[PDB]
């Protein structure tokens, strides 16, 4: 990332930060990124849960690919096979411990910037993780934040994480923003919401309408 | 002994759900504590509501075990004792109903079925003819206290607890969460 966001994320988040502009090169990149998911593994070993917010996946799948010597099986792009295997299980280390602690893992990809092999790597992570958050473009043309899209964006047995009721009294939302488009969406999303102090009593305020 | 049997099931599984009934009351006094209180962390709040949820659907299906066992305890003393009254003196209401009875032992199946009909709407309007006096009784000589406290109409909250129903999906999904929750109990 460029310095000046790095530069106020450290004295953004309470909690402590690690970060490796572009300036340094591709091995300063992926050794912090290896030492610090080995120090959340042995972290959250000790039954502590932890919460990785990982910019981006297909930054890392370019660094290891630079570092990663070649194996002589390179796919479209300019990617060979064993550059995008390191970033898998990077990702995959992502579960919910049995006895005690959890990690947790969201990341962010970059989306249609023109360079071939984001949409390698984008293509490669799909279908990997419980859940995808999707942006678009044109909702933020009219800059109308957040530029969230709801009928992208799903979750993966919900039924588990959340009870019935509010699982049904999120499908009914589902099934009021599925005829509209998008953005319209969410212009009634955020005008319905703001007089409303919290989602719980925008439960009741919208059910009876 | 089957009646005998049938009822001590029937406490035995309304015993759970007064079980049930206290663990929710549990529930919900440590909710309101904790809403009431300073309720700061959130993740205990999404706890407390999933196990509320499926201690609902709980005593939802305790209510409904107990309603129908009530229901089948009742219907097998009702059944006993019309068998044995109704053996005792036999040939009274026997020769009271012959036309019908003759027709039914000696006919066809659809006019068995008549017989049935005509012999239903007979017992009707015997019952509505003296169903007016209303003259106070008692319970059946050999069930008399065991009926007596269990009641013939249940508890109130048993009957308001049964108002909501579950999809079958619904119930499936809350059966997985009650095995979640035992689990979670267990560790």
């Amino acid at each position: 990332e460029r310095p000046e966001e790095v530069t106020e994320m450290q004295r953004l988040v309470k909690g402590e930060v690690v970060a490796s502009t572009f300036d340094e090169p591709a091995s300063r990149h992926v050794q912090v990124a290896e030492m610090v998911i080995e120090k959340a593994k042995r972290l959250v070993e000790h039954k502590k849960d932890v919460i990785i917010l990982l910019d981006s996946i297909t930054r890392l799948a370019r660094a290891y690919n630079t570092v990663v010597p070649a194996s002589g099986k390179v796919l479209t792009g300019g990617v060979d096979a064993n550059a995008l295997h390191r970033p898998k299980r990077f990702f995959g280390a992502a579960r919910n411990v049995e006895e005690g602690g959890s990690l947790t893992i969201i990341a962010t990809a970059l989306i249609d910037t023109g360079s071939k092999m984001d949409e390698v790597i984008y293509e490669e992570f799909k279908g990997t993780g419980n859940m995808e958050l999707h942006l678009s473009r044109k909702i933020a043309e009219k800059r109308v934040f957040p530029a969230i899209d709801y009928n992208r964006s799903g979750t993966r047995k919900e039924e588990l994480l959340t009870t019935q009721e509010e699982l049904q009294k999120m499908w009914i939302l589902r099934k009021i923003i599925h005829p509209m488009g998008e953005i319209d969406a969410m212009e009634f999303l955020i005008n319905k919401l703001a007089m409303t102090k919290t989602n719980d009593d925008f439960f009741e305020m919208m059910k009876r309408s | 002994t089957a009646l005998q049997q049938a009822f001590d099931t029937c406490q035995n599984n309304k015993a759970a759900w007064l079980q049930r009934k206290n663990e929710l009351a549990a529930a919900e006094q440590e909710y309101l504590r904790l809403l009431s209180g300073e309720g700061r962390n959130v993740s205990r709040l999404d706890e407390l509501r999933n196990i509320i949820e499926v201690r609902k659907w709980q005593v939802n299906q305790a209510a409904g075990r107990y309603i129908r066992s009530h229901e089948a305890v009742q219907h097998i003393s009702i059944r006993d004792r019309l068998n044995d009254f109704m053996q005792q003196h036999g040939t009274a209401l026997a020769a009271a109903l012959a036309p019908e009875l003759m027709g039914y032992s000696e006919l066809t199946a659809i006019a068995r079925n008549c017989a049935i009909q005509r012999a239903t709407d007979a017992l009707r309007e015997a019952l509505l003819s003296w169903l007016a006096k209303g003259e106070k009784i008692n319970y059946s000589a050999q069930d008399s206290d065991i009926l007596t406290t269990i009641g013939f109409r249940p508890d109130v909250a048993s009957v308001d607890d049964s108002r909501e129903k579950f999809t079958p999906a619904q119930n499936m999904i809350f059966s997985r969460k009650s095995a979640q929750l035992a689990s979670r109990q267990s560790v």
